[PDB]
């Protein structure tokens, strides 16, 4: 069914602020003011951050404030500190409980660095056993939030992608990995395949074609 | 110190059932409505179910109808969620949340929550790994190997037995929709040398006794 | 001072269903009414007999606050003369009514998922009520030509029935808490009485 819709990332300077948009419908957000934010750290339970649109439960600093219009509500953070980076996540009550995709908050400490893509074929081994696997390793980025797309022949992709959650490696950036699951026939057939890596505002493509 | 705290999680196989528990403490626990919110490994959040005051009046999300059914015991300050016929996309952390007695946040807000319980819905028993060469493409090139369709975690990878660290990049593993791993390590290297160095991988997946060797070279 | 216990009557944590209206006597005491309109946001504050400005500078023998839960679109019956379940059959207002009639939306408070069921109303009564009258009887009515007996039924219903006030409501359907502030001038000496009163005394 419906999921209300939020950014996949957001970006801050630390101080600075940000907001985070959650856009319904006219029978969820718009239907009644029963709007609530929860914020996750890794691997701990949601908080309840903000509640009927605007409001801030007990012990929620005044930085985190909550808006809404027509359809969006918009969360904003003010003077972003780092103990704020994690996921947040929107909620309309109208019919049922719907929640929004989830937004990863990074708060940048850190120059921008850009990812390096290295896409791998499918091996000949691989091939001989009916099945064929595209590559894609995504290294040494920052932020680390990234948007993977595969395009056959120069159009759109998106059955058999199997794709990773951004990790931090050893030097504090971060990796991720694309895997495009493939039958013989279809490598074999179209012309050439291209994985897009876009990470902030650039992206990066990088194309392998079949051989012989 | 008002508490929630869920139990009965653990791994099933689909298609049986499962039972989670959620105890409560601290506050009026038969005053207020408490619900069932899930959370899918890496994913984001999905309302479950919710039970009134009373008792009587429960709700669900579609996804669910048919196969979740929620109970609160009032006198014991506890709730249940009895799920059957379970499918894999029900693997997630099931958390129980309601709201407490000082809070003025209205019960269909999620202010109080529990430290949550895992139900894995798996079929997938012990499997090797399957390991491909990477060839590398004909400066500097590079190559390496997928460990394909493996369970459980962990699978370690080596090149050429210890002798080859620098430039070694073994990503994470993705979980694929089958239940199974597939991880991908790659180096690096002077392209000068695909002719003269041998680049070897060295699988080891413990939990299955298997340890491989594959050759990685060019063409 | 010795001044009023408003806030025992406006933020009670819990209010009384309207046909067992609450009713707490405020006597020998000075209130500041001006206090009082500006003290919340209100969505409704109507004085008949008077106004708030003019009310600081009286006094009055009893004040009487009558509190009680009812719908949204059930306050414009807390009203003089009007008409309705709640206006005949619950809390009934005299045509020469002084006092105010102040509510507020309570919807965070007395509405639950599923309906709060503890809440009650009067449904049902064979007549209408007197002005200020409070009626907790639960005997069965008679809506046939059969005597019923005591016994429920058909055309034999219990009077009462459940507000069942949920959020997902509009405003019309969700709980409104209600004070009826009531200024009865005997021919008793008052023993309620506004602060501009005290310049008389220095
Ligand atoms: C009813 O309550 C309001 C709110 O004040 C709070 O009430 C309780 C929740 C208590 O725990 C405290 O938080 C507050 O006392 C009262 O409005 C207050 O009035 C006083 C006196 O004039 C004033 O100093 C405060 O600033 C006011 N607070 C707010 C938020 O407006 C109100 O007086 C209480 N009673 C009545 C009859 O209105």
């Amino acid at each position: 069914q419906s999921v209300l819709t939020q950014p996949r990332s957001v970006s801050g300077s630390p101080g600075q602020s940000v907001t985070i948009s959650c856009t319904g419908t006219s029978s969820d957000v718009g239907a009644y003011n029963y709007v609530s934010w929860y914020q996750q750290h890794p691997g701990k339970a949601p908080k309840l951050m903000i509640y009927d649109v605007s409001a801030r439960p007990s012990g929620v600093p005044d930085r985190f404030s909550g808006s809404k219009s027509g359809n969006t509500a918009s969360l904003t953070i003010s003077g972003l500190q780092a103990e704020d980076e994690a996921d947040y996540y929107c909620c309309s009550y109208a019919g049922s409980w719907v929640f929004g995709g989830g937004t990863k908050l990074t708060v940048l400490g850190q120059p921008k660095a850009a990812p390096s893509v290295t896409l791998f074929p499918p091996s000949s081994e691989e091939l001989q056993a009916n099945k064929a696997t595209l590559v894609c390793l995504i290294s040494d980025f920052y932020p680390g939030a990234v948007t993977v797309a595969w395009k056959a022949d120069s159009s759109p992709v998106k059955a058999g992608v199997e794709t990773t959650t951004p990790s931090k490696q050893s030097n504090n950036k971060y990796a991720a990995s694309s895997y495009l699951s493939l039958t013989p026939e279809q490598w074999k057939s179209h012309r050439s395949y291209s994985c897009q890596v876009t990470h902030e505002g650039s992206t990066v493509e990088k194309t392998v074609a079949p051989t012989e | 110190q008002v508490q929630l705290v869920e139990s009965g999680g653990g791994v099933v196989q689909p298609g049986r059932s499962l039972r989670l528990s959620c105890a409560a403490s601290g506050f009026t626990f038969s005053n207020y409505a408490i619900h069932w919110v899930r959370q899918a490994p890496g994913k984001g959040l999905e309302w479950v179910a919710v039970v009134s005051y009373d008792g009587s009046n429960k709700y669900y999300a579609e996804s669910v109808k048919g196969r979740f059914t929620i109970s609160r015991d009032n006198s014991k300050n506890t709730l249940s969620l009895q799920m059957i016929s379970l499918r894999p996309e029900d693997t997630a952390v099931y958390y129980c949340a309601s709201v407490a007695d000082t809070a003025m946040v209205p019960e269909w807000y999620f202010d109080l929550w529990g430290q949550g319980t895992m139900v894995t819905v798996s079929s997938a028993s012990t499997k090797g790994p399957s390991v491909f060469p990477l060839a590398p493409s004909s400066g500097t090139a590079a190559l390496g190997c997928l460990v394909k369709d493996y369970f459980p975690e962990p699978v370690t990878v080596s090149w050429n037995s210890g002798a080859l660290t620098s430039g070694v990049h073994t990503f994470p593993a993705v979980l694929q929709s089958s239940g199974l791993y597939s991880l991908s390590s790659v180096v690096t290297v002077p392209s000068s040398s695909l002719g003269t160095q041998t680049y070897i991988c060295n699988v080891n997946h413990k939990p299955s006794n298997t340890k491989v060797d594959k050759k990685v070279e060019p063409k | 001072t010795n001044l009023c216990p408003f806030g025992e009557v406006f933020n009670a944590t819990r209010f009384a269903s309207v046909y067992a209206w609450n009713r707490k006597r405020i006597s020998n005491c000075v209130a500041d009414y001006s206090v009082l309109y500006n003290s919340a946001s209100f969505s409704t504050f109507k004085c008949y007999g008077v106004s708030p400005t003019k009310l600081n500078d009286l006094c009055f023998t009893n004040v009487y606050a009558d509190s009680f839960v009812i719908r949204g679109d059930e306050v414009r019956q807390i009203a003089p003369g009007q008409t309705g379940k709640i206006a005949d059959y619950n809390y009934k207002l005299p045509d020469d009514f002084t006092g105010c009639v102040i509510a507020w939306n309570s919807n965070n408070l007395d509405s639950k998922v599923g309906g709060n069921y503890n809440y009650l109303y009067r449904l049902f009564r064979k007549s209408n009520l007197k002005p200020f009258e409070r009626d907790i009887s639960t005997e069965i009515y008679q809506a046939g030509s059969t005597p019923c007996n005591g016994v429920e039924g058909f055309n034999c219903y219990f009077p009462l029935q459940s507000y069942g006030f949920q959020p997902t409501n509009g405003v019309g359907y969700q709980p409104y808490r209600v004070v009826v502030l009531s200024f009865e001038l005997l021919h008793a000496p008052a023993t309620v009485c506004g602060p501009g009163l005290e310049v008389l005394f220095q």
